């Protein structure tokens, strides 16, 4: 679909949030998260100029900056069995997520988002577009039961 | 009406075609809070945006969407932008035409995504994208003269005469106010006080705007700073602590005719005005000399004019007048230039329509406009 | 033969050009009496310096001299060269050459004060200050190669190609041993251990020493600390009190790679040695991220060498080959490296002597040394 | 043995008179450190020249003393011509009669200069001025053709029939592969690619050289390029960063043909060509029309003598046969006549002797030399 | 002496050397300097040829590019007094220095030579070419008494 699309190395790490904000009290993980993935994949001008309007296209509807776009299609992905068509969108930007060359540095980004700020919180219940962008960052799909938290009470 | 943004690496300036100063001038920065919060009610804004992210600074890192005249992070300066129409200007896009400006020699899909944004995402019905020396010009009111503007991400010289630019000629130079605020915060170590920390910079710019200074004759003044101690000058930070600075004040400038102490290989300003000047046509050269104009805030220094004025007379013939011309309005000229050119009647027809760009698509951009 | 290298926030480093290893290093700590004297015995001294501090740490207040590179306090700095020299080196410093350190973006005052005591209350015949990194790379016998040192006040790159320094990319965090020390009793407090001011602080000193390592992957680890006890590990108190550590040991190194941890908004070590890279010429890159070398205290974590070649080949070009080089004698790579440089018969013109001193003042020192 | 030194603007290409090959390329180029010190016996070498010049680009400044074929520093050119003699030919210049080259309608002091220099500084028993457009048809072997010859420098063509010039239809343009490379820099900024370093100029010349083609039609290949992605290729620099370029690639040679592109009045190398032949005598022109020779590195781009076949044909009146003869030794022509020249036996007599500059002086090349 | 004599302005500019190597710990001040002043003292084409020829006798004796050659004055000038005729071709080239189009440009430099690389570090004990160079360029010679310098220590 999206041949020859590149992206511009190390252009999300300015986007990343500090880990002490992660624990702020009203820190919203989820779209500070797609923020940071908004950015990773926003295309590097090297890439053809058809191929980076049509995925430009692609992760506007997908990964749009609007907070009322984010929130709309939060919820017009509820029924996400109604919408064929942004399944097949989902499934087409999750292909370019696991093939992103940085795609070590964004699932481990990713993690810390969990851990920290707990991003995969709802773990199953995590929202259709959160959770197939972490399942392309991390493809066995453990983060939906994967945070570890130690605890101090009652340990050796 | 249309609407002038001098996007601007430093600073926005916005107002309205027609008049004589912009509306608004504001920080071109986007806050995000480090700390934890951590009260019930507060901060639930997750970024801020221009007077209000450098109000709040101590608890945000701020970050500069635009960097050397181009736009790193789209996501950020559709944030300025928006607050720009809609907080500062209070007006709907969707009604004025709106003219941008950007630095020449610039990335081709900077002012491509510009015109993207404008059109799709704040439709705009009509859109231009000017280069900021040529508007120094309007604003000068000449037609005839190389302008050296320079600002906080980009200094370039364009040479124009009877309107006619020598785009072969134009010398882009990526060194300019932020450079300077970082030397000035390596210099500024030598002393005690080490902001050697990305959280006040801001205050060491205003440092640098209060205090430095270009000097007539570098050796000179640093033979009086080692002697006197009388140029010595204090500032006192927010904290209330006084920094006491002294030859730092004109170190830091001096980068501009010395791009060395930052490790660049380029030629000074002075050197760079002289090289345009000699690019071009050897019958417009006499005319270039006596009409160099200087805009842009990092222009502002006290003595520039003078040093500037020094310097190319050393270089060019003796025979040649050399003449700087730097109105006090310098900060402003490239937006009072486009508040001129955006109210011509002769430029009516020279805007880029929505109409026209649906039909062609962001690369209209590169037809209608210099 | 000429006394060598240190100017150590944490430790000193003395000895003779030439040998292999210093002589004598003992912590860089002056210690004063408290909560005592009804003894006729009980201690006489006021004041108890470098070893035989620590012996007496319990009923002393120990302060470091130096902190972050700087050194703050001139008469126990005194105290401690006149240690160093008297009762350590058992030498005379009026008839050796002294050879001293410093991390560079340091005060000037700070070398200026320093070539005056040696001067003037040691009468040392000649002396010279030179640049930690720059030491270092003498130590591991290259010429070029970026060089990441960190001590326990200041960690510092130095980028040098074939000898050539290129002090715009010089970088300086003020984040080392000492504040990894500082988080670690501050994060052992969540474990249920206090360790209060001075004497505590060097038992959590020695803790880290011993148990704190640098986790290859910091989210893995985590996970495994949380799901399983494997990573605790015990250590036993002065008093005969045994302490639990298991997650803390490579939180507390992991304030390098995310300064965040302690408040910082400076990236990590990781971070600051790519930065400083890609400041340096186009051409000098590929030799730079190869020749990545290691020096100072605080990179002797174990797995510390592994993690920064992990990071650094993230953020750079995949054809790149990062190769980070870690000799086992880090600790003393800037000593070693002082020796080596002192030694050389060619770099006997380059000595301050008394002579030069006297005629130019404290001053000299910046126009004889980097 | 007598050596043929072509000392072009950008390579100088030296060997011995006879051989097929010059023994020694290396660029025309003498670096100087431009950062700092900072280690004991690093630093003593001030200046390199040629390879090792190239080498270590990225800590020098680089300069050429050669621009558009007139030698502007005389001393670095002495460091060039010392470099070739001893180091690369490892010959002593007393013993060997040198034999170099100039382009045509060059200053006389220029050929002054190099005979002063090669019978007072190198003691050359004798030594001769050649003009590169003739050497190139003894290469070629003909003795009848219009060569065109454009190296680093300057492009010229000089129109020889049956062994006879007509200096009357020389053409000389300062356009040549140094202003194709500053200009492929300035459209590389369209892209975001800056290169602003004279290390960084020469990183944009390999590009030039391995990426940048002739278009047949200009016009199509626009569009062909706009439309589709096939044109573009990409390139790896130095640090493994990796840039692609489209339109870029043709754009840049495109220069050749449309000097406007570069701010130049002048006609592209096509017309100049055709406008020689015009101005030779009209029963002459039909064996230039047939024997156009080209020669120099500029003349090596894929597509340029396709392209200057269909430009002259487009020219020329439809019956005459236009033939392009740019054998793959193109670069090395004007080395390879030299060696012919200089080895011929009934050249020994052309020679300028030590003993008749001793009589004459450096006015003796004008008398002797073409 | 040398009527007629002319220089291209700025020809000597690009050998000026950066601050930053000015301040390398083997850099070589007396010889680059003098580099900086033979560059400038280079004649203009358009001098004729008669002084051209002349001139460059001159400066090639007394400014000459062999560091042997440039060794071997500098030795011969610590004599200077048994050496009348280098007085004579130091005396008048310092008269052409004095009278160069260029000569604050040049001063400019020099106190930058001074200030950085320690050109004048010897004072009054600077040798014989370099001194006489300097007075050229500084009429008064108060470059003999070394740049003042900033001592950062005990500031009010
Ligand atoms: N009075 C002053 N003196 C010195 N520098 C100034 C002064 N005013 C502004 N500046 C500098 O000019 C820069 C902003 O100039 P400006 O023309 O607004 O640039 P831009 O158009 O890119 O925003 C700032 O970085 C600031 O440091
Ligand atoms: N094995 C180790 N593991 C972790 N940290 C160490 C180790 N050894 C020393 N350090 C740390 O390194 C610091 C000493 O480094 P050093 O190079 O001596 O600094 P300085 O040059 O300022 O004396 C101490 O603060 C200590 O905490
Ligand atoms: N294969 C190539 N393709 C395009 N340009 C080339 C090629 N090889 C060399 N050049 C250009 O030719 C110039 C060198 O040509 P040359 O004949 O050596 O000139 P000179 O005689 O002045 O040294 C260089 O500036 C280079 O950019
Ligand atoms: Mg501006
Ligand atoms: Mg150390
Ligand atoms: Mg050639």
């Amino acid at each position: 679909p999206f041949s020859g699309l590149k992206f511009k190395q190390n252009s999300f790490l300015s986007t990343v949030p500090s880990v002490t904000n992660m624990h702020s009290m009203h820190f919203d993980a989820r779209e500070t998260f797609l923020g940071v993935i908004r950015k990773a994949l926003e295309p590097d001008t090297s890439t053809p100029f058809p191929v980076r309007r049509a995925f430009d296209g692609l992760r506007a509807e997908i990964l749009p900056n609007d907070t009322i776009k984010s929130a709309a299609l939060k919820a017009q992905c509820s029924d996400i069995d109604k919408h064929p068509e942004l399944k097949a969108k989902m499934e087409t930007l999750k292909e370019v997520i696991t093939h992103h060359p940085q795609k070590e540095k964004l699932a481990e980004i990713a993690l810390q988002f969990a851990r920290e700020a707990g991003l995969t919180r709802l773990k199953g219940e995590t929202d259709y577009v959160l959770s197939n962008v972490l399942d392309g960052l991390i493809g066995d799909g453990s983060w939906r039961a994967g945070p570890a938290y130690e605890s101090y009470l009652n340990k050796p | 009406t249309a609407l002038v943004c001098d996007n601007g690496s430093g600073l926005v300036k916005a107002g309205f075609a027609g008049d004589d100063a912009p509306r608004a001038v504001f920080p071109s920065i986007v806050g995000r809070p480090r700390h934890q919060g951590v009260m019930v009610g507060m901060g639930q804004k997750d970024s801020y945006v221009g007077d209000e992210a450098q109000s709040k600074r101590g608890i945000l890192t701020l970050k500069y969407p635009i960097e050397h005249g181009i736009i790193t992070n789209w996501d950020d300066m559709e944030k300025i932008w928006h607050h720009t129409f809609y907080n500062e200007l209070r007006v709907a896009p969707e009604e004025h035409p709106t003219l941008l400006t950007e630095a020449p020699l610039n990335p081709k899909a900077n002012r491509e995504k510009m015109t993207q944004i404008m059109f799709e995402t704040f439709n705009v019905p009509a859109m231009y994208v000017a280069i900021q020396a040529v508007l120094s010009l309007y604003a000068s009111g000449r037609t005839t003269g190389i302008v050296l503007d320079s600002g906080d991400g980009v200094t370039h010289n364009v040479p124009i005469y009877e309107g006619y630019a020598l785009p072969h000629a134009i010398m882009r130079l990526d060194l300019a106010g932020r450079d300077l605020t970082d030397y000035l915060m390596k210099i500024l170590t030598e002393r005690g006080y080490s902001f050697v920390t990305t959280a006040e910079r801001e205050i060491v710019r205003d440092i640098k705007e209060k205090l430095c200074y270009v000097a007539l004759d570098f050796e000179n003044e640093m033979a009086t700073a080692a002697s006197s101690s009388s140029l010595e000058k204090s500032y006192e930070l927010p904290d209330g602590q006084v920094i006491t600075i002294g030859n730092e004040r004109f170190r830091c400038p001096e980068t501009l005719f010395q791009p060395s102490f930052i490790g660049m290989e380029s030629a000074g300003i002075h050197e760079t005005t002289y090289n345009s000047i000699m690019k071009c046509d050897i019958d417009i050269r006499k005319d270039l000399y006596a009409n160099n104009v200087m805009s842009g805030g990092t222009t502002m220094y006290p003595g520039i004019a003078d040093r500037m004025q020094k310097e190319i007379t050393a270089l060019a013939p003796s025979t040649m007048k050399i003449k700087i011309i730097a109105p006090p309005e310098r900060k402003y000229s490239v937006w009072i230039g486009g508040s001129i050119l955006a109210s011509l009647s002769t430029f009516q027809q020279m805007w880029i329509t929505k109409q026209e760009y649906d039909e062609a698509g962001p690369s209209i951009v590169h037809r209608k406009c210099f």
